[PDB]
């Protein structure tokens, strides 16, 4: 008689099923999960440097809304800005808010250098009870709301030249007061008109009196603008009123830091990506997650699932 | 199934082969017994372990992107931010969903690859000394104990020792 | 002797070319067309609610163009609009008319909800041969057209809350005279100033008197403008002339609508794609109709034709 | 191709093979005839229509997007809009193209493949039977009428019945 | 006895490693490389039509400045900026200057065609010594600094039909004096405003007397604005003072030009892909030197390197 | 890897085999030598210069775009202009990787296969005549001149010359 020598592969009871060109569910033996669908639920702190908004936007801690001058001079990586947070100062408006916080974001830093401006003929260190500091009538930290000084206002014309290796970036601001009269009573002329330039760039604005809806006490607003002056060029302001001067410059960097929107609570642990529903492991090459992520992540992608086949056909006895 | 061994000529699998991915079943003049074969199941193992390093290699370092959620409506500037990323979103989902086509794909033909190079290599060794049956199984036509099931099993079978006894058994009447 | 037994496939004497990774043309017995290319020409009127602008555009439709007047609260999951529409009242002009038309085709919906401003010290529904509405010398129907009453005109100071759940879209405008005759014959001041504000913004807006080009009658122009009030907002108008006042809010929406721009007819048809081309099936994954299209539709790709092999390689005798 | 079973050791298809994919022809001691394979036929088909239906998957419902025709020349803004689609267009462009060329090869690639595999089939059964003449056909050396051509087709031939007769017409002088 | 045939394949001593979608690094025989990373480092200036900017930017061309005049109504499939480029005209700046530089760059055409503007009562011709021209103080060639006459500068009022068949651009500008004396000594009234106006828009711009920063010896801007007047339409300008008038329109087209910032020297050779690096070939498919590209180029890709296999693998004895 | 011809049951290949791709090597009454196959070597030339063209085809003529390089910070739009360029330049990345990674794949694949179709059908001419050593070599149980071998390579082997001689070198004892 002799032999027989049988040649086989081996199965398994609980097998997987996995997408081909060909089937859309055939089942092997074992496979993996390339999407990545969980999170832990909160941002690691590790190793990114997380600079907690807490009750303050990235803007109110830039400008020195009095309680976020804790976040003066603060450096990040990611920025997570919090939906509870408020703004607690003199009611404002910043045009093209979105690209302001956009490179401050992006610069990863509140670093302020104090100049000293030659405001000689006019007031400085204008306050309001919408913006108290301690409990001294009070104003934005970073800013300098200039009033007449015995009752003249004096056109102002002051320049700062950048005489260093790095760019500066100055944040001011246009006064909108309630009334004629409270207009006349800091400013003296009935319109004022605050002109910031460099060699390259002119930013021209002028205060439009009158009253917006009642917000913490004031029915008059601050609106923001900004100015960046490279190495080498200067920066001039001319303003025959409503001007809200600069105390200095923030230092620009560029860098890996952004911004994030989370309500995710910072933990003691260690992640490369970063999501707003926390972090997230990055073993996996995709993620359902969310779209928006900060650091090392697998990529965004509409399927909750994807499993990768890491055995053969399974084929049950 | 691009080769027909698994999920083909090869009737199933065995689930009490828990120690390799391939392997022999015999019976001969002792009994019977089962063999996994290391080779065959690193060589698909290592194949497969080296798809799974590639997918896990890109490292997708991104920091400041655009915002892509919206608490106020804007128009035309807010619509292209959408589309981008739903752009961006979409031909990633492709990549992702084609991908895993592609692998699964070529994982099953390339594990029923192995099976079939061990069945052709089992074949090349016993030359005349055995017939396929056509269920993936050879039969031994002549005394083949345990220690010469292991001489097939190790690759140090020697046709030429039983090739006499075994023609004289294929070519009866 | 015995016998022969062959082995053998099929071959078609018709075959097919189709390319490959390998050959850019190889013949094999059958293949399927994977880019749409034709289009029935039509727009089917099925299943999307399509809204036919006729000789409306959605702006013209929105601000209440008389000949537009049909179209009020009306809704739309696509609104087409035609390129023979005409404007025919006012002259205008729409800064960032590209956005409001998009937030407004996007919210699908013109429904128009009445608000009682308080308009006392100033007459109302001012009109102009240009914008005939019947025989009457009429305005955009939204819109309220406010001028001198006695030959005074008040400094206007009007307020509307937002005390619903929903967001509110208000439509205004400014409007500026071709004379200082016709400034002051209106307003009484030479110059007049309208600022709309709410909580979080304000947009302050100044007339140019002055000749524009000779359009329907008028050598004057209106700008439109649009403000959103959140709920808990609340909108407050401030004008000493000018002023272009609306007649209430737009109910904005979100939701699936959208626009677009296509001479196509509508048709008693069913069919998920539509392009300005007309509709088109998706049985098939990609199309070359179009690049603009709307609804449930195949990918565009530059291709004109990808053809799918159904069949092996085909072999003749 | 990657067979080399049609376009290659098959000189050429059947253009008379009208109900099936593949199949036989034969010639014995009673005439000649052709019948069609169903289950390699079945097999091949199942395959294709398999990767037609995840073509015709995607909905890829898609509302509101950005413009895509401008009638005013606007710059920057517009440069944008114009570039994020010709990008969209140009990226499903390549895998629209690269999506046909892989499908096509692999269709091409599994046809050959279900070819081979009812060579190898048909082989195995005929066991010593028959030799493969290396043109797609069998030599079978025994009578083998037409019930017996029905029984290779139908998988039920029981190759012991005639292997003393076709053995001795095998191995002649 | 008899005889042996054995099969076998080639192998090289010399293989090179590629990547597979199970191993990263392979053996074969032979490969090719699939991403070009290199460039002669010389932009060829055939076969597009290779504009070199040489010391002036393509806005300094365009407006005139003296340096830049051999420019006039020159053509270029890709207008090449380079960096030691400077202005030595009246200082401006260009809001929005980077669509004016897209819109231009895109027609590809600097042709001026001079129209015979009314006008009497302003005198013509202002120039500064800030904007020599040979000997004479200048301006910008394409624009016309229309200042008092016998002391008096008239409201003017000016048309331009366009009776044509294609878009005319038309650029123009307004002067931002230093003082309120050189205000009112070359326009008389203390301040202007310039309206420009077509059927379908509107721009209309105030000065802003005050210093800016020292540049070429003046405190003092312009402003440049840009107005397109399709055919049927007209240009009708309205200006009190500060108005710089142009002298006719720039003929807009569109095409394949396009610009590019590059200090690669142009040379005597063929090539159809165009970088910032210089011209590289285009017989590979992907591309490593730069993501600014022009012309018939590889795709641009962050790999330095993709090797595609061109023979077997590779087994050496 | 697919077919386990090449760096599978062919030890290794030949570094002097420099005028063709595919061959032959034999041992016989009158020495040895070394011929190339044409045509097998050819049909994989063929296929590898098919794929060098399909990559060499597109045109991207592409002119007038977006800026890339920025000078000034400008926030929101250059965010979404850089954003749209650096979600180009990774998906393009990521099919420029993946292109490759299938096109190797199959060219190892897909150079096996011809070593593979050449040995069967240098199998299928032999007939009864020779045996698979299982090491890519075939031994000849008759004699074989260089006529002789030539007639193999050639394709014009008449296997029933030397059927006699072979099956009785082949069944002895
Ligand atoms: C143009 O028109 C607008 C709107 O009509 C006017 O704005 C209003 O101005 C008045 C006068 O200052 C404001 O009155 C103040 O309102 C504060 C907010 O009220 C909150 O609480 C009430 C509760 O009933 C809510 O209904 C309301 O919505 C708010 O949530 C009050 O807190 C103020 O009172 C406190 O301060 C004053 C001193 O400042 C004390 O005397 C009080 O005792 C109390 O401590 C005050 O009553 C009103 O809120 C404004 N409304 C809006 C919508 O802005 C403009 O003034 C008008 N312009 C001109 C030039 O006339
Ligand atoms: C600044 O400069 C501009 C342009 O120079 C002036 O604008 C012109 O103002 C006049 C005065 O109103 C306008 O005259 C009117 O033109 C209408 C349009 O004419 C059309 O038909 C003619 C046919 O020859 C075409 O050539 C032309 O292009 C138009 O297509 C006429 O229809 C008017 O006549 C009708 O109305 C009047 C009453 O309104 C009746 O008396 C007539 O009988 C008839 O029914 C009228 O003649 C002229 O069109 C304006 N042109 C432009 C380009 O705007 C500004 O007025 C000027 N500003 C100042 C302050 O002076
Ligand atoms: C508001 O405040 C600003 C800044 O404080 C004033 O702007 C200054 O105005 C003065 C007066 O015209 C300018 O003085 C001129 O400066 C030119 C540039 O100087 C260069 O070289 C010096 C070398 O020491 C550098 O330090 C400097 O940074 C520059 O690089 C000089 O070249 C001028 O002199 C030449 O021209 C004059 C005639 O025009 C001749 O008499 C000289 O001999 C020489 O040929 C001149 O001295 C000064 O530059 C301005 N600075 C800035 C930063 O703008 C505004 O004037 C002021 N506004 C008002 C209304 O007061
Ligand atoms: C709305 O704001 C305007 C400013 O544009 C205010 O205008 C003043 O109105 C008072 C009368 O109430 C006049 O005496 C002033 O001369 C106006 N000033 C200017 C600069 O024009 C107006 O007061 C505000 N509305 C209300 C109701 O107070
Ligand atoms: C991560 O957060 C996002 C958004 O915060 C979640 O997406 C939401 O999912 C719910 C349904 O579960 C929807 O109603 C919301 O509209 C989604 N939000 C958005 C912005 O689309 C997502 O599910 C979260 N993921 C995890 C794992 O918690
Ligand atoms: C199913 O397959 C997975 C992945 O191929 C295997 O688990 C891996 O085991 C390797 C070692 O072989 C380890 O490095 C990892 O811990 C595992 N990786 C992953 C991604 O799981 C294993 O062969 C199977 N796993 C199970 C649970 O059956
Ligand atoms: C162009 O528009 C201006 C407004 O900026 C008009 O200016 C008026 O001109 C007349 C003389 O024609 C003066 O009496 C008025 O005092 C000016 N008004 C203002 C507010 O400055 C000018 O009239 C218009 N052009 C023409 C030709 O009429
Ligand atoms: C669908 O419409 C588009 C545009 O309306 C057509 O594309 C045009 O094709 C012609 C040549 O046939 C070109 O001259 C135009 O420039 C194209 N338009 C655009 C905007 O590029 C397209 O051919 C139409 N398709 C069908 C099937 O009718
Ligand atoms: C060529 O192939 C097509 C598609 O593979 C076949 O036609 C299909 O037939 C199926 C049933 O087998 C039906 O569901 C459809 O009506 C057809 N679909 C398509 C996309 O055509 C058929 O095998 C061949 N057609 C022809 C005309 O030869
Ligand atoms: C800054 O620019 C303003 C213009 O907004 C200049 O204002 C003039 O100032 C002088 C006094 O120096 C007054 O006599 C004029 O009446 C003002 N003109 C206007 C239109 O308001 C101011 O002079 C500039 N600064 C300096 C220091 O000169
Ligand atoms: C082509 O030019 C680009 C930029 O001019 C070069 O990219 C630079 O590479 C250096 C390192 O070698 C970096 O420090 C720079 O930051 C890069 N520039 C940018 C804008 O990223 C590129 O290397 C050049 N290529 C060749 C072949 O010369
Ligand atoms: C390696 O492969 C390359 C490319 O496959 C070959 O060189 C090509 O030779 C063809 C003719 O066979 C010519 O058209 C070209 O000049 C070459 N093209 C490229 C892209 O190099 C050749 O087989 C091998 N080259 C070397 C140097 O060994
Ligand atoms: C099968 O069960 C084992 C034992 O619990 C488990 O480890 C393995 O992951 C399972 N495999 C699949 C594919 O479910
Ligand atoms: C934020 O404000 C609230 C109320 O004062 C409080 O929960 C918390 O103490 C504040 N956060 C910080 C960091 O002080
Ligand atoms: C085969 O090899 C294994 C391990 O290398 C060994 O344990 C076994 O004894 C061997 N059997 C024979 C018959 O050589
Ligand atoms: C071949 O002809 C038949 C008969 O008209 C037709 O149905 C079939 O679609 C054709 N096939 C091809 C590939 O042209
Ligand atoms: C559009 O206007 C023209 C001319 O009045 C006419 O063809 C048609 O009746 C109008 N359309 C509608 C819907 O009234
Ligand atoms: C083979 O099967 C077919 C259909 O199942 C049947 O018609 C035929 O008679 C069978 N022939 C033999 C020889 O069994
Ligand atoms: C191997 O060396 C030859 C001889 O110089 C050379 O032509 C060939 O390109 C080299 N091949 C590889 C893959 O390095
Ligand atoms: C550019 O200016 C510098 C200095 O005048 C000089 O190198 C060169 O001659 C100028 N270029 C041209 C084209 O005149
Ligand atoms: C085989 O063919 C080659 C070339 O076609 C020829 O040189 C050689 O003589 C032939 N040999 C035989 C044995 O036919």
């Amino acid at each position: 008689p002799g032999a027989t020598l049988c040649l086989g592969h081996h199965a398994v009871p609980n097998g997987t099923l996995v997408k081909t060109i060909t089937n859309d569910q055939i089942e092997v033996t074992n496979a993996t999960e390339l999407v990545q669908s969980s999170s832990t639920g909160r941002i690691c702190g590790s190793p990114h440097r997380i600079l907690d908004g807490k009750n303050c936007t990235l803007i109110d801690a830039l400008l020195g809304d009095p309680h976020c001058d804790g976040f003066q001079n603060k450096e990040w990586d990611l920025f997570v800005e919090r939906s509870k947070a408020y703004s607690n100062c003199y009611p404002y408006d910043v045009p093209d808010y979105a690209s302001l916080r956009s490179l401050v974001a992006s610069s990863g830093t509140l670093e302020f250098i104090n100049e000293d401006f030659n405001w000689t003929g006019v007031a400085q260190d204008g306050g309001s009870y919408a913006c108290k500091r301690g409990s001294v009538n009070s104003f934005f930290s970073r800013l300098n709301w200039l009033h007449k000084l015995e009752y003249k206002y004096p056109a102002l014309n002051v320049t700062m030249p950048n005489n260093g290796k790095f760019d500066k970036l100055y944040i001011w601001g246009v006064h909108h007061p309630s009334t004629d009269s409270d207009q006349t009573s800091l400013y003296v002329r009935a319109s004022g008109r605050v002109t910031v330039s460099t060699k390259r760039s002119q930013q021209t604005v002028t205060p439009n009196i009158g009253s917006r809806p009642w917000v913490r006490g004031q029915s008059s607003r601050i609106s923001i603008y900004w100015t960046i002056v490279k190495p080498g060029d200067i920066l001039l302001i001319n303003s025959t009123g409503n001007l809200i001067a600069p105390r200095g410059y923030f230092k620009i960097r560029n860098g890996k830091s952004s911004i994030m929107r989370s309500d995710a609570p910072i933990g003691n642990c260690s992640s490369e990506c970063i999501t707003p529903n926390g972090s997230i492991p990055n073993d996996k090459p995709f993620q359902n997650v969310n779209r928006i992520t900060y650091g090392a992540c697998p990529r965004y992608v509409k399927q909750n699932t994807l499993k990768l086949a890491t055995g053969m056909r399974n084929v049950p006895e | 199934g691009i080769f027909g061994a698994i999920a083909g000529f090869i009737e199933n699998g065995w689930e009490g082969m828990v120690d390799g991915w391939y392997g022999f079943r015999h019976q001969n003049s002792e009994g019977t017994g089962q063999a996994a074969d290391l080779k065959s199941t690193q060589a698909a193992i290592d194949q497969i372990n080296g798809k799974l390093n590639r997918l896990i290699e890109k490292t997708n370092e991104k920091f400041q992107q655009i915002e892509k959620e919206f608490s106020e409506v804007e128009g035309r500037i807010q619509d292209l931010e959408k589309y981008v990323e739903d752009t961006k979103i979409d031909l990633w989902s492709y990549n992702a969903e084609l991908l895993v086509a592609l692998e699964n794909q070529h994982t099953i033909d390339l594990t029923d690859s192995e099976m079939n190079k061990l069945f052709e290599k089992t074949r090349k060794q016993l030359r005349e000394n055995a017939e396929d049956m056509g269920n993936g199984c050879f039969k031994i036509y002549h005394k083949c104990d345990n220690a010469c099931i292991g001489s097939i099993r190790n690759g140090t079978y020697d046709h030429d020792v039983y090739r006499d006894e075994a023609l004289n058994n294929r070519f009866q009447i």
